[PDB]
Order: structure tokens, then sequence, then C-alpha cells
RNA sequence: GGCGUAAAGCGCACGCAGGCGGUUUGUUAAGUCAGAUGUGAAAUCCCCGGGCUCAACCUGGGAACUGCAUCUGAUACUGGCAAGCUUGAGUCUCGUAGAGGGGGGUAGAAUUCCAGGUGUAGCGGUGAAAUGCGUAGAGAUCUGGAGGAAUACCGGUGGCGAAGGCGGCCCCCUGGACGAAGACUGACGCUCAGGUGCGAAAGCGUGGGGAGCAAACAGGAUUAGAUACCCUGGUAGUCCACGCCGUAAACGAUGUCGACUUGGAGGUUGUGCCGGCGUGGCUUCCGGAGCUAACGCGUUAAGUCGACCGCCUGGGGA
């Protein structure tokens, strides 16, 4: 999991206050950070199916939140997926 | 997930009457209030009130005649998976008129007799007997 | 009778929490040390209007059957029926007293013949062993049926202690439409009782209070 | 209409399309509703009359065609649009327990084997035997060494996991659950054909490893026979890495999600106020109503409901 400092950093970066932790951008960004971090774990631990199910849950949840943001506000969506380096 | 709050309200009424509960409570909605006004005005329930501003809670006071429940049978008819609309000429008769069907018309939620008198059709919400 | 004498003799004290009947919740006041308390404030009026119904019953010469069969309450119910001109049962309620009246009536006649023979010298000309068998049959027929021997037909009312201990008489009455007035504890099922009465149905003091209430009020009804 | 046991819940899931959608207002008027207009050929069905000597038959008159289109209107509900809201769903903080997973390491007990000290005639097996083993010194017992596999006690109708499954100890990487305080987002939800993934054991391929166990096989017994059950050996396999297979009575023979409906006695982990009373999550056993063909299930439903999916339609052939 992400440490407290990493969470605080991303939350300040993508939320529009120090206390905004529920907005779509923060959720998508936290999921993206954990996914990217775990890429190295699953390059070494290919048979770790049980943890990969949680990784896939993060991917599915980020997909859902990104599509929600897209149908709610396109501008914030493109800004997020350019900032986060996501294809779509 | 909850996808038919009207069904939940009919179920709460049915189950409360089967458990001899004096009154039932539930999250409120305007449409539930219209249904309950039809229920109370036709003598199926005793009273209802709404409490709360941001989260209204709707309480229905149930009634029993000789100890036994007044609501003999209540059923959802039109449901989210199968919506049911009838013209004014095809409004159903529940227990040959002893019961009622709650009909939502362009003039509001009313009974089958009232809908027939107003000369309107609409969605058939529930049978109550 | 009233809240004071009930709370003093031990009416209010109920059975343990793990034995209550969820149909007894409304008459429950509260709990203490995992034993229940019966709300006397409801006990008094329902009981007194049951006493009023019974007082009215005896005025129409309606025969009452006293039903209590606990070992320590046999003499209490028998005295209450003895001092009341009534019929009673204080040993095991035979299956068939009420719904099978046609056959129990024959054993009542048999007890009548043995009771004539008992005070008659009939058990002298017999060979001292058939007569002994007659005496033992008399003993058991008194133990069981010696409270309804003169009844002569079905009764009109029932008064019960521990409705579940005597649920067979309750069910027999409900089969025959005899209204029942039963002392219903927290651990009792009242769905078969028309006039129910909460109260400790085991404590001898409370039990003899209910018994004296019904006996005296039936005395009052027959006074009229 | 069904799917615990009669046929029937996919082994388990993620999830596109599809289906369905918490609550407030406005707006639309598509679905829905109302009215009208055009059309829906005649004949036929239906009714009330007539003449065939009556009926068949014919035929006068009268109703239906339950649809489609357009126009005019209503706006409760469903849909679209807009703004919201927080109760659903999710994020954060702190903490809690855990055989959840992947990797590495290590410890003790035991079996087997190798070398050795003591020592002699048995051991081993079984219903009884024999095969086997032992004077070329076994079995027993003591020491040293090698190796593989599994982790006694704890241990628990205990725990964790989507299911399959997961049990010594330590470390590294890692997933989820639950609890209590608030905040934050503001319907972001549920289900899911096709798709994709995971999936016991056995089995397959390549390379290793191999103590014990053990399909096959060999012998000895048993038996009428004994391709068995029992005994003595024993090879694949069981173990490891990677790939494949994709099936089990993969079972609760019970699909997932949400809501509601009397009670009693157990377990486990949180947390509240002073061993005592509160409030949470999962879990055992009984049982009420209800349901059920019955057996039984029974707030962890097989009860009362809603959303979606999967499946069944006599036995055999199959």
């Amino acid at each position: 999991s992400l440490s407290t400092e990493a969470t605080a950093k991303i939350v300040s970066e993508f939320g529009r206050d120090a206390n905004d932790t529920g907005s779509t951008e923060v959720q998508v960004a936290l999921l993206t950070a954990q996914i990217n971090h775990l890429q190295g774990h699953f390059a070494e631990h290919k048979k770790d199916h049980h943890s990969r199910r949680g990784l896939l849950r993060m991917v599915s949840q980020r997909r859902k939140l990104l599509d929600y943001l897209k149908r709610k506000d396109v501008a914030r969506y493109t800004q997020l997926i350019e900032r986060l380096g996501l294809r779509r | 997930s909850m996808q038919d709050p009207i069904a939940d309200m009919l179920t709460r009424i049915r189950n409360g009457q089967a458990a001899n509960k004096a009154a039932v409570t539930m999250p409120s909605s305007k449409l539930k209030v219209a249904i309950a006004n039809v229920l109370k005005e036709e003598g199926f329930i005793e009273d209802f009130k709404v409490e709360g501003d941001t989260k209204p809670e709707l309480e229905l006071t149930l009634k029993y005649f000789q100890g036994k429940a007044v609501v003999e049978s209540i059923q959802r008819v039109s449901r989210p998976g199968l919506r049911i609309y009838k013209r004014k000429d095809e409004l159903p008769k529940v227990m040959a008129g002893l019961g009622i069907a709650v009909v939502s018309t362009s003039k509001g939620v009313m009974t089958d007799r009232a809908a027939r008198q107003a000369g309107l059709g609409g969605e058939i919400i529930c049978y109550v007997a | 009778v009233s809240m004071r004498d009930m709370l003093k003799a031990g009416v209010h004290f109920g059975h343990q929490t793990r034995y209550w009947n969820p149909k007894m919740k409304p008459f429950i006041f509260g709990a203490r040390n995992k034993v229940h308390i019966i709300n006397l404030e409801k006990t008094v009026p329902m009981f007194n209007e049951a006493l009023a119904e019974l007082n009215k019953i005896a005025s129409r010469k309606g025969k009452i059957l006293f039903v209590g069969t606990k070992r320590a309450a046999s003499e209490a119910v028998k005295d209450a029926a003895l001092s009341c001109d009534q019929f009673f049962v204080n040993h095991r309620w035979l299956g068939g007293m009420l719904t099978n009246w046609k056959t129990v009536r024959q054993s009542i006649k048999r007890l009548k013949d043995l009771e004539t023979q008992s005070q008659d010298g009939t058990f002298d000309k017999l060979t001292k062993k058939e007569a002994l068998m007659r005496t033992r049959e008399l003993e058991k027929l008194e133990n069981s049926l010696g409270g309804i021997k003169d009844m002569g037909g079905l009764p009109d009312a029932l008064f019960v202690i521990d409705a579940d201990h005597e649920h067979i008489a309750i069910k027999e009455a409900n089969n025959l439409g005899i209204p029942v007035f039963a002392i219903v504890d927290t651990n009792s099922d009242p769905d078969g009782v028309d006039f129910v009465i909460p109260g400790n149905d085991d404590a001898i003091r409370a039990v003899t209070l209910y018994l004296g209430a019904v006996a005296a009020t039936v005395r009052e009804g027959r006074s009229q």
C-alpha cells in the first residue's frame, strides 16, 4: 500500500484543498500511483494471482472513476489523463 | 441495490401487517406520499407523517380490524423490469371492486375508480385488496 | 385485588429471560438479574375483568372447571373448589377429558360404582384380593377423576395455571369452544386464551391469590 | 411453471454490450394518458327482421376491425436535459485480527540410507501363514554423517481467501476484510450474453529432485477361481522451476445484489460507558410465523419483495 506521506502528497496535488480526499481526481491519482508502484512487484512475482486480483480491482475502479469524470466534465478528464499519463 | 422503492414500501406494509406491527417507517419520497394518501383515504392504513428535512422518514400507521390485518393482499404490478400502462377502458378490477388498483395518471396518483371517473388511464402501480 | 397484594405475595416475579414467550413482550415491565418482571399495571385490570366475566358466568349457573395440576398446588386448587361448589382437576389432565367426554364418562360411572361399593361392605364377600384391586382402582379414580365426578356434561369455562403445563385442556376447550381464563406467565403461550392473566403461576402465594380471587368472585356470582 | 434432495444455479469471478436505477426542483413531451381527424375494402364473427313448406341456405338493417399515421392537449410515472442533495457507492485519517498471496531463509521431531561401537538368533508379517529380511551377524541399542518430504502439541462446527484453497519459526514484497471518530466525492450503482482471468487431484512437456508413500508390476497368501480385498517388495507419480490441461459429490447438490419480518443458547475479532450494562463485522446449534410433496429451511431463509443472469421440460439411447 501507499505510505501516509505519498497519500498526503498526491491528495494535496490533485485535490482543491488539503482536506479533499474524495474527489474523482484524487481517487484516480491514488489508484494510478499504486498501480504504477505495483508494476515492479508483479514483474518479480508473476505467480502472485491473489494480489493481482487487488491490482485488477484498482484498474477496474480507476476505469469506472475516469469514465464517470468523463461523462461529468470533459475538461477535468483530459487534464487528469494528461497529468497522470494515461491513454484514456 | 434498491431499484424499486415502491416495491420496498409495499413489502414493508405487507411484512409489518404480517408481524402485527402497529406502524412502519421508511425513507420517504413524494410518490410514496401520493401512494400513502391513496391508501389512507381508501381506509387501508390509518395515518402517515413525514419527519426530516434533508432525510425525510415516512411512517405509516397500520390498522387491524378484529386483530387481523386490514391489508389482505398487496402486490406490485408495474415494476422497473416490466412497466404496465392501461388505457381508461382497460383499468383492472381488483377483487371485483372490493379492492383497489393504485393508478398514476396525468392528474396524479389515484385509485382505479377515480381514474375511471376522470376518464383517464395511466400506469398501474399496485393492486391492494 | 390490586397491585399491592400482587407485588407483595410474589405475582410480579417472572421466569428467566431465556424462557419468555415473545408473545408476552407487551405485558413485560422489565428485567432483573436475568429474571423477568410482569407489569402489574396491566395485570390488575385484565385479571379483574376476567373475574367480572367469571362472576357473570356463575350467575347463569355455568359450571367452572378448576385446572391446576402442579404437585404443590393440588391442595390449593382443591380447597378453592371445595369452598366454592365447583368441579376441578388437580392430577394429570387425561388426554380426552373434554373432546372424548363419551368414554371418560364411563370411567366416571365406574368411579361412582366403586364409591358406592367403598362405603357399602361390598368388599367383604369377595376374596380379599379382587376387593383390593377394587380399592386400588378407586384410589386412582379419585386421584384423577374425583373432581369432575358429579359434573354430568361438558362445562362452560376454564381457569388454568401455567397454560403450557395444561395446554391440552386449553386445546380441548378451543376444540369445543369453552372460553378459558388462564394465568399466563411470561413463559406461557396465550394464543389459545380469551381472558389472559400475567403473574407468577408457580409462587404459592401468588397462585393462592389468583385462586382466592376467582373462588370468592364465583361465590359472589352464585350469591346472586 | 419450475431449479436443496424429483430435470434444473455456470467451479469461482472481473467485466464490455444489454437490462435495471437513491432523492429535490426546474425543463422537455419521447414512452404513457385523453380527444379529434384520416385510414384500417367488401364478405366473414355478433345482434334485430325476412323467404326458401323449416333448418341448412340466402338476404335488409344494425355493431366490430382491438392497429397505423397526423394534429390538438395533460405531465403523475418512466425516459432526455440542467442544476443540486447525501441515505447508496467510493476516498482519507487511526487502529484490529488473520494458515490470504509471491520470494528467500531457518529449526526441531520422525522415517530411510551410509560408516561405526555392543551383541546374538532371530526379525518382520498375519486370522493363520508364507513371500521378504538375518550367522556374509539382521532385529534391538548408542554415536557420527547424508538426503527428501511434511510441520505433532497449539487446534477450535477457530481464522483468512472470489472459488479452488491456505497450518512450524524469521525476514522481504504484497492483496483484502472489519471496527471507531470525522471529513471528502456526490448516484460515480447493481447484474452481466459474448470476452477474459483464476481454478483440487490426477494427467501431459522440458529440466531437476526423490526420504516416505504408492497406480502399474513381481512374488506370497486367501479362494471353487481371486488379474482383488490381506502380506512382502515396488516404478511412474507424489516434491521443485516453467509451460499445458480446465475437469471433481469444484457441494450449502442452495447464482449475485438490495430491502423487510417474532425468539433462545454458543464462538471469534473490533469499539463504547462503569467482572457490569451498549454498539459493530463474520460464525455454531435450536426453533416461531411463514414456506415446503415431505424431509426440512427458518433474520446467515428454502419466509416477504425488487434487479439481472445461468439453467430445466418423461426414462433409456446420451
